[PDB]
């Protein structure tokens, strides 16, 4: 299943003083059926600040549970059994109960008082607490089980319960969110009179919880967590007010293969290209990703305002970082875009590396796309997987073509709309893009259209792929040579056409097939042809070897249209 | 022939991973048939080094047992259990349509199978759902005779070697012995066991005489001739043993355990009585617990002598296939002679090596594509080249693999260590224009059948290139020839430093 | 695959020496391989609120799976009595097919104690008793060998009882996104596969299942209503059997897809392309003009990637019919055999908005169809009519256009 | 509930003789050549002894193979002969009829200390059954007369059909559905798999006996198109007219 689903119901922050393993902050008080299916000053000006982001269908009447009691069983028990002994932490705690995978990552001091190896109740809680946990409560399903806990574990709880480690060893915070948490919650359940006149019980859970999100700093980042990695998005994490925590599960949205989406439902608008980011991705663990141009995912200005999440002050990454987004366009190779790293900072220069590094951070964290350098003249099809049907990104009351051509229309008001524009690239035969263009006083913004278009996967690239085809007149004639060292009727019809699979891999007297091929053209050609033959495998597109190896479209045209009768064309994304 | 095998009586171990849960051998004595769930792999003994050839059956549960067919005049059908229905598979046909009927008996997993050894074209399966079917070949519809124990699952089954409608089963605890003629009422049912029964056994030459494995540590002989209750020997172990088998020259037993001992086969001399084991050789290694042990035959085709020599085929879990060779001295402790005479000529098989692939309106003849480009690329037989031991380098084959994993960048073409035929490509800086690119090459191998023994060395032959100068090609080759020539001087093994000069990697001397 | 054990025991609660490990097959397994029943022996008996269910937890590089069963009567001492039988598998696999089975055989077990208390007087100690009011080893041997082996026991413990355990793959559900337009393919000969167990519908469903019926056709023609019918081709996807597929027709806009190198790289597809194309004779079809011996294997490979994205099938035809002439080619199974290689595939027709007077209900179910967007193909199954009658339809109603998606 | 019910389980057992296979069998008719077997595992006894109520029926459970498969031969030996038969071919109604002995006469003897004569049939079917017409007219009027409810319970999921069906040839050879109005049917316990395959669960057939003999059919001529437009057209014309 490629669709996205992180399957989370809950957080847990189970700490093991020495008195006894305890239940400091889980943050969805929800019950089982909904899951599985000065007083207010602060509190106020934060949630109208925005500090304070909770849900608030956690704290519905028919969707609230006790604080004491977490899915059917007890704080107590819950704090008791996800706390294991000396030889069961330091690792995984990937723990099932029945369709309830209790996963997290337990940090527990060492032999002597080290977390890790290179108000007086704070201090005292800081000495006396030996383990900490932050318990993940999963329910995939059977199929997808080492799929779901897995991804989950090695995304997002492995290095959240690292830097907790780390900033609990250098300064003690987890001790101290804990302590401060108790604290506000004996204040708040004791005191606080403001919390006995409110009505209702979900409502006082709320008021609870948004006392405790606003006296804590570690709450708010387990509620963060919890809230966007069900909603599949980018959660960041304010930690201890000086290092900050981006986590996410990746989103399987590209495409190669075109995979049945009457079978296995597919994401609309998945990039259905031959041209991957996580092909480079994985090679960061031949093609080089500067002849790629990066597309933007969203408008540039929501970008750099989500690219001030990532950290907390303005480093010298999120400078360059923010100047390239300011200065790209998805129409140029990111190799002309050495000039902004050379003008912000004083081949294989670290310029390179540099914008390398923004690139990968760009189009990891769903920000920006890399493409081929779009232009008029290439060929662009509308994708077999365009957002045209379902209500949504992930429905299987308006359809997705009519909204985002509500979006072309306020986006781009000079020129016709999405119907007619998609159906001027469909209805007739696949060619160049120039040639909707009318004038040349429309081709930026069309240019901008089809960025458009490509960013939201309504349009593919057409790429050409040559394969090269060897008929019986080379066939006798190499046969002809190699003598220098039925019959009674000539059928005109029967061609013994032999394909040339892999040009590069083949014996003497295919090579021979092959040159004998170009025995007549002129030295241009036969130069642009023994430049080129070893691409002429059926695999590589030629819009890529233009790009490499720096030669002219029109001399591809030529090589094309005077070998007409030995070349395979092959057209496809 | 079989005696001019160059893997008898010397020390072998293979490594076919997989997960191999049956072994069955050519009563031939050339090939080895493997069972897993996704198939069958068989295995040429006289060369080893060569790839199993794959027959495609996928199944979820485990293949219980296989049993090479020992009908002289069909040797090429193999009978292998796919959960409740046994396959009969055919290899003069082709890897992927190898299946020719199955038998659609029984409701659960089959068990065991086992051969008539006088009707060798009478089969008798055994399963879990407690019934043992008795099949023919020739009609293989419906079995021609049923029986149940009705209470326990059977575990194994095996026909007697002179009566020939005598046939025993184990359920549990106890033993059947089933008569055709009779049928679904035992002859006898011997019970002395107090664990269940996990393999059982007819002496060869003896009438009435039968041996059972159990998992207390149990070996019971009977003679249910004279009492059906109670044993003539027990023989009481340390561990549990798993298959428990007659010896088929001279008079004994070879068991081995499941768990316990030292994953060892224990043989016994035979020449009412409780006692302890007392094994003649054990058959030290495989780390890991024995699947089981099969038996390889080698005599004389019209001889009227018993001059036959044994090999011991150990198939274990720790996937190593390993070749035991039987000393002189363990035909001489076990009262096993050469005969004079011979009441009956010993069968005759033909010595076929089922392990290459067959060759299998109006079309029309053509090449539609070409076949290199259209080649994967040999990644497997380095593999599995690796993972041969015979008796630093040993031979041919570890060489090879030695290279394919010291050049991860150099694509084999053709590899046969039986020919002597190695084909290669690479790609090398050996352009006259231009020094820094690389020419793609073919160069093929060609080794005498001395090759590190003396001081012949290699004919290297490259296929002419229009990238390829004479000149290059000459100065190639006779530096080639210079280093195979000066390197096999000292009887080392040249095809290391001869491709990383062709590599251009540097310069050895 | 289903994964081998490693190590079963059976855990028990002494009321004097507490959690201990009674019997372990194979023997001195666990101290052997590193595993140590005093760090998980609070989850192997866990106090009574984690009892009767299916713990898993994972320990080092070792995945444990057990069922905790705890019985509560006056009869034993202290009024409990805890066991577990223990499995043990290695990490790097999916123990979800032995799950069902762990479950059952703790429920069988705790069954047969509640009824004759087969475990407890198994141990032959009174400490496990009040006292003022069958091997185990055997069967857990037996239990290991034969689910190692067989996947499959029929261990006998009484006179009664027996241990029937059978192992099952996990199949993925099917999809849900499965609709009147898509035409079921099938794999599989459906016709040997039929027993008396089968559902009624899915009987009738068979015989109109040949690449070209629409479910609704196949509903029509079996005289079954379309949800039944959805269900019986969700089951034959449930047992990966029956694929979907398109309606064909000569209006379509088939187009090359990435994997038409396939056509080349498999040995076995294009031998088989020439034989499957092609009419059994010379049939009369392949002798019409365009107004008024087996094809070659490039022949065929020309003509597959001679389709694109806007060039209509009639186009196609219509510029090129000697091709499919002379080599005597069926163009309906041309088609459906790349189809069925996944070699082509069909773009999409979406009549977006910018003659015979139809009733109310076809209006009606006109306009949902076009408010949802969706295909000129599920608006002709929906008013049976052919694609011109539905676009004059759509054109009388309002302005609108295609997409060939 | 502390309930003093007086339980009697009794098997019900009936053998296919014929040698033919299940496949071959036309829905809606009875089993021609079947022999009926009644084994009463406990007699009326009250459930306080449920324990050995329940050992019996394990014990007669896993004892009824050898009772009924294995037949006395006059040779001098068994043999392991017979087959049991399917749930849609077996003789539901005859349960049903069997059942309804006990209660026939209105002046039988009577029971002191209980009143009611609840009747459950176990079945591992999913309410599906093969009946003869006078049979069923048969049944429904006996048990319309007398004081039962029969709350059959099926050890399967249920089916996407209406349970209970009952599938009936009539006098002149036609497929009849009709459910009956004297049974109550109760099932015994994403997505759920409610359709039985037996031989693809299993994968009791295999890879090459499993592949397609029938493929696409090819086009025809209508006898009236001259030229390939004509036929395109015709084709795309009655693309989707069903016949």
């Amino acid at each position: 299943e490629c669709l996205p689903n992180s399957c989370l119901l809950g957080v847990h922050l189970v700490i093991s003083t020495h008195s006894g393993p305890q239940i400091v902050y889980h943050y969805p008080p929800s019950n089982t059926a909904f899951l599985t299916n000065e007083e207010d000053m602060e509190v106020s000006a934060m949630l109208q600040d925005g500090k304070i982001s909770m849900n608030e269908i956690f704290f519905e009447e028919e969707n609230f549970q006790d604080i004491n009691k977490i899915l059917e069983f007890d704080n107590d028990f819950v704090a008791e059994f996800c706390s294991p002994e000396r030889e069961m932490c330091n690792t995984r705690f990937e723990f099932t109960v029945d369709n309830f995978c209790f996963l997290g990552l337990p940090i527990h001091v060492d032999s002597q008082g080290r977390w890790r190896k290179s108000e007086r109740e704070k201090e005292d809680l800081g000495k006396n607490m030996n383990m900490f946990h932050v318990c993940f409560v999963m329910n995939p399903h059977l199929i997808e089980y080492n799929k779901r806990i897995d991804d989950m574990y090695q995304f997002v709880v492995t290095r959240l319960s690292l830097l907790l480690r780390y900033v609990q060893s250098k300064t003690s915070y987890i001790s101290s969110e804990c302590h401060i948490i108790l604290k506000e919650k004996e204040r708040v359940l004791k005191h606080s009179k403001t919390y006995q006149s409110i009505r209702g019980a979900g409502n006082k859970g709320k008021y609870l919880y948004q006392r405790i999100l606003a006296k804590s700093s570690l709450a708010r980042a387990l509620t963060e967590c919890v809230d966007k990695i069900q909603r599949n998005e980018i959660a960041c994490l304010e930690i201890n007010d000086d290092k900050v925590i981006s986590l996410q599960i990746p989103i399987q949205n590209e495409f190669e293969k075109m995979p049945n989406f009457k079978l296995q439902p597919v994401l609309r608008g998945s990039y259905l290209t031959s041209i991957l980011n996580m092909k480079f991705l994985e090679k960061s663990s031949n093609d080089d990703l500067l002849n790629y141009a990066l597309l933007l995912l969203d408008e540039p200005n929501n970008i750099i305002s989500s690219l001030e999440t990532f950290s907390y002050q303005d480093d010298i990454g999120t400078i360059i970082l923010k100047h390239l987004v300011r200065n790209i366009q998805p129409n140029i190779p990111l190799r002309s875009y050495r000039y902004l790293i050379t003008d912000l900072l004083d081949t294989n220069s670290l310029e390179s590396s540099i914008l390398r590094s923004c690139a990968l951070h760009l189009m990891y964290w769903r920000h920006a796309r890399i493409v081929i350098p779009l232009s008029s003249k290439y060929t662009y099809i509308v994708s077999p997987l365009a957002p045209i049907q379902g209500y949504t990104i992930d429905d299987y009351r308006v359809p997705l073509i009519y909204q985002n051509s509500m979006l072309f229309r306020s986006k781009f008001p000079s020129l016709p709309s999405l119907p007619i524009f998609l159906s001027l690239l469909s209805t007739d035969k696949p060619q160049a893009y120039s040639n909707i263009i009318p004038s040349r006083e429309h081709k930026p913004v069309y240019l901008n259209a089809l960025a458009w278009l490509i960013q939201y996967g309504y349009v593919t690239q057409l790429l050409t792929f040559i394969n090269i085809r060897v008929d019986k007149h080379i066939k006798m004639a190499v046969d002809e040579d190699l003598e220098k060292e039925f019959e009674y009727d000539d059928p005109e019809m029967q061609h013994d056409y032999t394909i040339i699979l892999e040009p590069e891999r083949a014996t003497a007297i295919e090579k021979r097939w092959l040159y004998r091929c170009i025995y007549g053209q002129p030295s241009d050609i036969q130069i642009l042809f023994n430049k080129l033959l070893k691409y002429f495998n059926g695999k590589v597109p030629m819009e890529l070897v233009i790009i490499k190896e720096e030669i002219s479209r029109h001399d591809l045209k030529k090589l094309l249209n005077a070998l007409d009768k030995y070349l395979i064309e092959i057209h496809h994304w | 022939g079989p005696y001019n095998s160059p893997t008898f009586g010397k020390s072998l171990s293979l490594k076919v991973d997989g997960g191999f849960n049956a072994v069955s051998i050519n009563p031939s004595g050339r090939d080895i048939v493997l069972a897993s769930r996704q198939g069958l792999y068989i295995i040429d003994l006289d060369d080893p080094f060569t790839p199993p050839r794959w027959l495609h059956h996928i199944t979820p549960w485990q293949v219980a047992d296989v049993q090479w067919s020992p009908h002289p005049a069909k040797p090429y059908w193999i009978v292998s259990t796919s959960n409740q229905k046994a396959i009969i598979w055919n290899l003069a046909k082709s890897s992927s349509n190898a299946i020719e009927f199955v038998l659609h008996g029984h409701s659960r997993a089959i068990t065991d199978i086992n051969f008539n050894p006088q009707h060798p074209d009478v089969l008798a399966t055994c399963s879990v759902d407690t019934y043992v079917h008795a099949w023919d070949m020739r009609s293989p519809h419906r079995p021609f005779y049923s029986t149940s124990s009705w209470r326990s699952a059977a575990s194994q089954v095996k026909w007697n070697y002179k009566d020939p409608n005598v046939l025993a089963s184990s359920h549990g605890n106890d033993i059947f012995v089933w008569d055709l003629r009779k049928g679904s009422t035992p002859l006898c049912s011997l019970k002395g066991h107090v664990s269940s029964v996990n393999s059982i056994d007819f002496n060869r030459f003896k009438y009435s005489e039968i041996m059972s494995s159990s998992n207390d540590g149990t070996v019971k002989f009977w003679d249910y001739s004279k009492s059906t209750t109670e044993s003539k020997r027990t023989v009481t172990t340390n561990f549990p043993i798993w298959r428990g088998r007659y010896l088929p020259f001279g008079e004994g037993y070879c068991i081995m355990p499941m768990v316990g001992g030292n994953n060892a086969v224990y043989l016994i001399n035979l020449c009412n009585k409780k006692t302890k084991l007392q094994p003649i050789y054990a058959f030290k290694g495989h780390s890991d617990r024995v699947i089981d042990f099969l038996w390889r035959s080698r005599h004389t085709c019209d001889g009227d002598y018993d001059d036959r020599e044994f090999q011991l085929v150990t198939w274990s879990k720790d996937c190593d296939l390993k070749l035991w060779p039987i000393s002189d001295s363990i035909y001489g402790k076990v009262n096993f002679d050469r005969g004079k005479r011979l009441e009956e000529k010993l069968p005759d098989y033909d010595y076929c090596s089922y392990n290459k692939e067959p060759e299998n309106f109006r079309r029309l003849r053509e090449n539609f594509v070409t076949t290199s480009g259209l080649k994967k690329n040999k990644t497997n037989h380095i593999t599995w080249l690796s993972g041969i031991r015979m008796n630093k380098i040993q031979n041919l084959g570890e060489e090879v693999s030695a290279i394919g994993h010291k050049f991860p960048k150099v694509v084999f073409e053709k590899i046969s260590v039986s020919t002597r035929e190695l084909c290669l490509t690479l790609n090398g800086p050996w352009s006259e224009e231009n020094p820094d690119d690389y020419i793609f090459l073919r160069i093929s191998i060609n080794f005498p059948l001395n090759y590190p023994n003396k001081g012949d060395p290699p004919k290297f032959t490259i296929e002419e290139n229009s990238n390829l100068t004479m000149s290059k090609r000459q100065e190639i080759l006779s530096n080639l020839a210079t280093i195979g020539q000066k390197y096999t001087d000292s009887n080392l093994y040249c095809l290391e430093p001869c491709i990383r000069f062709v590599l251009g990697e540097k310069v050895s001397l | 695959g289903f994964v081998p054990i490693h190590t079963i025991f059976y855990s028990v609660f002494h009321p004097t020496e507490g959690s201990k490990i009674k019997y372990e097959f194979p023997p001195n397994n666990l101290k052997n391989h590193g595993i140590n029943f005093n760090t998980f022996k609070n989850y192997i008996i866990p106090k009574p609120i984690l009892c009767h269910k299916l713990i898993t937890f994972k320990y080092g590089t070792y995945r444990i799976v057990c069922y905790p069963v705890t019985i509560n009567s006056p009869i034993y001492a202290r009024n409990f009595f805890s066991f577990n039988f223990v499995f043990v598998f290695p990490y790097d696999c999916e123990t979800s097919p032995y799950e069902p089975a762990i479950t059952r055989l703790g429920k069988m077990f705790k069954v047969l104690e509640e009824q004759n208390q087969l475990l407890s007087k198994s141990e032959r100690d009174p400490v496990f008793f009040d006292l003022k009011v069958f091997s185990i080893q055997d069967l857990l041997m037996r239990i290991f060998q034969d689910l190692n082996n067989y996947s499959e026991c029929l261990i006998p413990i009484d006179e009664g009882n027996a241990v029937d355990i059978k192992i099952f793959p996990l199949l993925r559900p099917p999809t849900t996104c499965v609709s009147l337009e898509d035409v079921p393919l099938s794999s599989v000969n459906l016709k040997k596969i039929i027993d008396v167990n089968w559902d009624p519908t899915m009987m009738s469903i068979v015989p109109y299942i040949d690449g070209l019926n629409s479910i609704a056709k196949i509903s029509k023609l079996s005289n079954s209503d379309p949800g039944l019918v959805i269900e019986c081709i969700r089951h034959l996807i449930y047992y990966k059997c029956v694929t979907l597929s398109d309606i064909f027709q000569f209006s379509n806009i088939y187009a090359p897809s990435s994997l038409i190198r396939n056509f080349l790289t498999d040995p076995l597809m294009a031998s088989d392309c020439q034989s499957y194309v092609t009419f059994p004779e010379v049939s009369k079809i392949s002798n019409l003009p365009l107004n008024k011996f087996l094809p070659t294997r490039s022949c065929l490979f020309d003509l597959y990637r001679s389709l694109s994205q806007g060039q209509t099938l009639k186009t196609w035809y219509e510029s090129k019919y000697m091709i499919l002439k002379e080599n005597n080619i069926d163009i309906r199974r041309f088609i459906t055999f790349g189809l069925e290689k996944r070699i082509i595939y069909r773009c999409y027709s979406f009549p977006v908005m910018i003659m015979p007077k139809l009733s109310d209900e076809e209006e009606g179910i006109l306009e949902e169809s076009i408010r949802n967007a969706e295909t000129f193909d599920k608006i002709c199954v929906l008013l049976s009519k052919p694609k011109l009658e539905v676009e004059s339809y759509l054109n009388e109603l309002g302005e609108f256009k295609v997409i060939n998606s | 509930v502390d309930t003093h019910h007086t339980i009697t389980i009794a098997f019900a057992i009936s053998m296919d003789l014929s040698d033919t296979s299940f496949k071959d069998l036309t829905p809606g008719e009875s089993l021609k050549n079947s022999q009926d077997y009644f084994r009463i595992v406990v007699d009326q006894v009250s459930i306080i002894h449920w324990v050995d109520i329940m050992e019996t029926l394990r014990e007669e459970f896993m004892e009824i193979r050898k009772d009924l498969l294995n037949k006395q031969t006059d040779k001098g030996y068994s043999v392991a002969n017979g087959r049991f038969s399917p749930v849609i071919k077996s003789n539901f109604l005859e349960l049903v009829n069997f059942a309804t002995t006990i209660l026939t006469d209105p002046f039988k003897q009577l029971d002191l200390r209980h009143t009611t004569t609840h009747v459950m049939i176990i079945s591992p079917g999913s309410g599906l059954f093969d009946v003869d017409y006078s049979l069923l007219r048969l049944t429904g009027k006996k048990l319309l007369s007398l004081e039962m409810t029969m709350d059959l319970i099926c050890l399967s999921k249920a089916p996407l059909h209406i349970v209970p069906l009952f599938r009936y040839r009539d006098f002149e050879n036609k497929l009849h559905h009709c459910v009956p109005l004297w049974l109550s049917v109760f099932f015994w316990n994403e997505w759920t798999p409610r359709c039985k395959i037996y031989d693809l669960q299993m994968m009791g057939i295999t890879e090459n006996e499993l592949i397609r003999e029938v493929d696409v059919e090819y086009l025809q001529l209508n006898k009236k198109v001259k030229s390939l437009s004509e036929f395109m057209n015709d084709y795309d014309k009655n693309a989707f007219e069903v016949k």
